[PDB]
RNA sequence: ACGAGAACUAGUAAUAAUUGUCAUUUGCAU
């Protein structure tokens, strides 16, 4: 409602999750070769490398503006091959996934991006947060495990941060006696048999349990 | 200072002109003693650069939060003033090491002073609980061999600045980085905030030179009761 | 600047259920596996009942702004007129005398009384089970009082006397209205541990 | 002897468990086990009290009595090697082995409690 | 703010069988191994009867939402309403006079009573053994009343004396239809333990 | 560390807490982590004696300070019942120079 | 000790138990022992009061009565040394030994109950 | 004569609130 620019707390104060910030950095992995090596032996004029340059530049200087619209993010430094966006925790993750996919569209799945997102508390000196900072994460973690987990907690109340944090306490200590204890805890919960069964089957497997840890941490 | 790990010792990257990526070498800072002559003679490959970088886990960084309740929180309703400190922690077999040279008497005195210093600190917030150390003197054959070569170039291992009358011939053919080195002083005048050393620039700890220069301990002093010294004397590695 | 230590034992009259763990177990130390009374329980119940003693208005209900001198004793330090707390309530721990007692006579440290619920229009019962600390247990407590203002010692100890006496006629933990958790204080003690203040004229029933 | 801990899943027949075992029928055993787990845990040394040896004797007594009262408890105790391990724990008289039995028994109880009608 | 105490004694007229702990044992303490009457039992029984005395509809029977004045007397704090209980019931403990009396007359504390069922068109018996607290024993109780407001104390104790009468002609415990669980009340004493309220005009039969 | 490992004791306890609103009596719970009872911490202090004639006075002051800390709390929520610490096994040694320290005392 | 254990397996013949002993045949003895248990538990000191000594005397009388009533109970009491043990308990006048006897007899009964028709 | 030196992540609040171990069933056929 106020058009005037507001402070970094203007994104901290979101109540849909912890009151924290998100920062994202991305680099094109195959960009040194692309401007240098380019297309071998037959398209290596000044004209064709020039048009490739213009295409990448216009992508990072218009397409970001359009892609970021539905997101609570302000654009800091973007261009060349550097992507530096800061905003709300959940929003940064969602926008990062959207941008990765939309880039793979525009580069026809030829060029890849590497990116890092971290959770940084409000009112930190931003000079210090900057020096700190795909298909797998989208399909396996966000789409399947996160969705079933969110539905499970939505259906069954009273599963506050206490129950989830006891789940963490059992999980992070990778021991079989802890697996039995987690079985007892899930038995004492009142989730549907499907939810409990899926959680326990995932808990038996290392890759799945790390992914489960990440997903439920995202739930909070 | 130069870091170490369990049994590996490290020196900085010579800013030498290698003619081939220009990417993998840029992300690299330090090259252990085993492969140093290999680096100087092009015997290091890109996959080797990736591997050496991969093995370079020798400590991690952290910010510890703190609050300061000396303020009117003593007196009346008044907010606390949180501040932050930056810290580094080494894994149980890491640390830093020195290289010193001089007469035997000078080194005996240095030993005495170092014994005095191990129970003081070597950092910032010493008095608040950061930065004590225990030291050991070990003679590593390989580092000695590296230090006692003879060549045509020179790798500056410390931070130096040539005196006024030698810089013109010192900078004939060189590759170097300058660093504004600043800071305050301890017990010079009444106000610490009012006293602050004049800024000083010196070559970094990886520069390469053709003609050696000796340095000098330069004053950064003014408006003070005693001289305040800054150090600029090179320790050369000749290959 | 002096500090006065208050010592004694708490004797459980009827079974007590603090039970912060949530089946329905009681809080237990992780070094001895024995029940404890968190000091927050003592401070909160004394706070609440001695507050409800004096004036407690609806506007007073709204903000947890309470009587000036109960606030003085327990500290507010929230808004405006700050007052640093003055009575430090510690936890209470399962005493060694009662440990020897129950070990010798082979008595459990916890009973699991089973309870029922008769819902209406159905009369169908649904059971529950609750752990409760056995009576005759004794817990050892320590209080520390700071003398920030010399002339106010008498009034403050008068009020804490009110607090002890009122607590003896009330409960700790849950199921208080269901019989659970009535306590008594016994073998009290006052002694000056730091400073140059006499504590002979002091008493706590 | 961990096959004795996961025999519980091998004993889900058709549906009743252990032929109709319920954890509710294990309550006296669980109470006694918790009692002496606490008492042993507070103990300093590895050598158990002779009175604690008599306590373990009282454990075997109660186990046999419960096996007599209910048949499902009888099957649970007999086939999972409860009696031999109780005797063995009584034989070594070391604290750590008694805790080992306690962890095994608690794992049994919790895992069984996972499945109930 | 004051608290008015009620003390007295339950006389065991015929057998009493709580048996929450279960051949089919009764509830017993563990510091003396002598039976008790849990306070939850007393409170639930009085609440049920006093509710039934007032109005009780099917929709009211649905989810334990009861008449406003009994709710005030025993507390609900569920329907967005501020109601903590105003009447606290403790447990009852097997009294000293009873212990001495049964010691010097050589009579046990518990009767073991054998019961049978006769199957229809079968005439075959399946026996049962039920253990009950012996008759004529006395337990002592203590209640606590809180005066959240001054102008409902007389009315609330009128309600409580009605409830005590109803209990005097009802059963507390298990199997009360088959001849065990009648009780009586003796030696009611009324004091204001903490506060400045008078306990002279107030009475309970 | 070895004692907690052998007896199988975790290094941190988590206490569940709760708050009571007035005029409402709805409880909002919290979750606060706490270091386990009986844990031991090893510490080192250093005294730089820049004046010979003041070491007695300064260790009297540090004695009185440690005595006060014995009867006080460290960290948060001490009024609510946590943070009470104890000091055992204090030794005072001279590690630089030639000053005697066989008479200075700290409990 | 647990001589009860191997004695109960020594008395399994051909099947009859102590020539047909059943749990219904010891109800009165169990009741009396339980009441003496609770009374003695209520006591503070180890010295047995003369009234509790008279209780032990009447308990001996009741063993003898029941043993005269039925033959199998007589054989059980005779071989399990109940009478010598009671005589020694009366001689000792110590509460702890009486509780130890209580535990022994409870073990006896539990075994007899676990092995039944 | 160390981008130093000063600086308690501190203060307020508990596991609470309503729930009955109950409802039927011959120590019985000689
Ligand atoms: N469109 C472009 N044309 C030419 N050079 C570009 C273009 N975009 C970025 N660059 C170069 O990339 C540099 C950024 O380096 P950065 O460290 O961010 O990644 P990079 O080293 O190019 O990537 P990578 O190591 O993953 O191949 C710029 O300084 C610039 O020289």
């Amino acid at each position: 409602q106020d058009m005037r620019e507001k402070g970094i707390g203007s994104y901290v104060d979101r109540e849909e999750g912890v009151k924290r910030l998100g920062v994202v950095r991305a680099d094109i992995d195959n960009l040194g070769a692309t401007f240098i090596s380019g297309i071998p032996e037959k398209y290596n004029s000044i004209s064709r490398t020039a048009t490739l340059s213009r295409q990448l530049s216009l992508f990072f200087k218009y397409e970001l503006n359009h892609l970021l619209e539905n997101y609570q993010i302000t654009a800091i430094y973007s261009g060349g091959d550097d992507l530096f966006l800061i905003g709300a925790w959940d929003d940064i993750i969602e926008a990062s996934i959207y941008i990765n996919d939309k880039f793979k569209e525009f580069t026809l799945d030829k060029l890849t991006l590497s990116a890092g997102v971290g959770m940084f508390s409000g009112k930190y000196p931003v000079s210090k947060m900057a020096f700190e900072t795909w298909d797998e994460f989208k399909k396996n973690i966000l789409e399947e495990k996160l969705l079933v987990l969110q539905q499970g907690f939505s259906q069954t109340d009273e599963h506050g941060k206490a129950f989830i944090y006891k789940m963490l306490a059992l999980l992070r200590n990778n021991e079989a006696i802890n697996i039995a204890r987690l079985a007892y805890l899930l038995a004492r919960s009142k989730m549907n048999e499907d939810f409990t069964s899926k959680i326990f089957n995932w808990a038996q497997n290392d890759k799945d349990k790390n992914q489960l840890i990440t997903a439920l941490e995202y739930y909070i | 200072t130069f870091p170490y790990e369990n049994e590996l010792y490290y020196l900085p990257k010579p800013l030498i002109k290698i003619d081939s990526n220009h990417k993998a070498f840029k992300k690299l800072k330090y090259v252990p003693v085993h492969h140093y002559n290999q680096y100087l003679n092009g015997e290091l490959s890109a996959e080797d650069a990736t591997d050496l970088n991969d093995i370079f886990n020798i400590g991690y960084f952290s910010l510890q939060t703190k609050v300061s309740l000396i303020a009117q929180e003593t007196d009346s309703s008044a907010d606390s003033e949180p501040y932050s400190v930056g810290t580094f922690t080494f894994e149980p077999e890491a640390g830093l090491y020195f290289i010193a040279k001089g007469s035997e008497e000078t080194l005996d005195h240095l030993n005495n002073i170092m014994t005095a210093l191990q129970y003081s600190g070597l950092g910032g917030k010493r008095n608040a609980g950061y930065g004590q150390f225990e030291y050991e003197i070990i003679n590593n054959q390989q580092l000695s061999k590296l230090l006692n070569q003879n060549g045509k170039h020179s790798i500056l291992l410390s931070t130096a600045m040539a005196k006024k009358e030698e810089i013109e011939s010192a900078l004939k053919e060189a590759r170097y980085i300058l660093t504004k080195r600043s800071g305050f002083v301890q017990s010079t005048n009444y106000s610490e905030m009012l006293v602050k050393k004049s800024d000083f620039y010196s070559f970094s700890s990886g520069s390469v030179f053709k003609n050696i220069f000796n340095g000098d301990i330069f004053n950064v002093g003014h408006n003070g009761k005693h001289p305040v010294y800054r150090y600029a004397k090179p320790l050369w590695l000749e290959v | 600047y002096s500090k006065i230590k208050i010592s004694g034992t708490i004797e459980v009259v009827t079974g007590l259920h603090i039970g912060g763990g949530g089946d329905s177990p009681v809080v237990r130390d992780l070094q001895t596996k024995l029940p404890i009374i968190p000091g927050s329980s003592i401070k909160g119940k004394m706070r609440n009942l001695l507050a409800k003693h004096f004036g407690l208005k609806m506007k007073q209900e709204s903000h947890n702004q309470d009587d000036e001198r109960v606030l003085r004793l327990f500290g507010s330090s929230e808004k405006g007129n700050i007052q640093r707390a003055r009575l430090q309530i510690s936890d209470a721990f399962f005493s060694e005398k009662t440990k020897e007692h129950f070990a010798q006579n082979d008595i459990a440290y916890t009973e699991t009384k089973f309870e029922n619920t008769i819902n209406r229009l159905t009369a169908v019962a649904n059971p529950r089970q609750i752990e409760r600390v056995t009576r005759g247990s004794e817990f050892d407590f320590v209080f520390i009082y700071n003398v920030d203002e010399e002339s106010q010692v008498e009034d403050d100890f008068e009020n804490i006397e009110k607090a002890i006496h009122l607590l003896e006629n009330d409960y700790l933990g849950g199921g208080g209205t269901r019989g659970n958790g009535r306590i008594q204080f016994k073998d009290t003690n006052i002694e000056t541990v730091v400073g140059e203040y006499d504590s002979t004229n002091l008493k706590i029933k | 002897m961990t096959f004795a801990h996961e025999v519980v899943k091998s004993n889900v027949k058709n549906q009743v468990l252990f032929n109709g075992l319920t954890t509710s029928k294990l309550r006296n055993l669980m109470e006694q086990v918790n009692r002496l787990y606490t008492i042993a845990f507070n103990s300093n040394e590895d050598q158990l009290n002779e009175e604690f040896i008599d306590e373990l004797e009282y454990l075997k007594i109660k186990f046999y009595y419960e096996a007599g009262r209910e048949k499902s408890v009888d099957e649970f105790l007999k086939k999972t090697l409860m009696f031999p391990i109780i005797d063995r724990v009584i034989k070594k008289e070391s604290k750590k082995f008694f805790l080992d039995y306690c962890k095994y028994f608690e794992a049994l109880v919790a895992y069984a409690k996972y499945y109930q009608k």
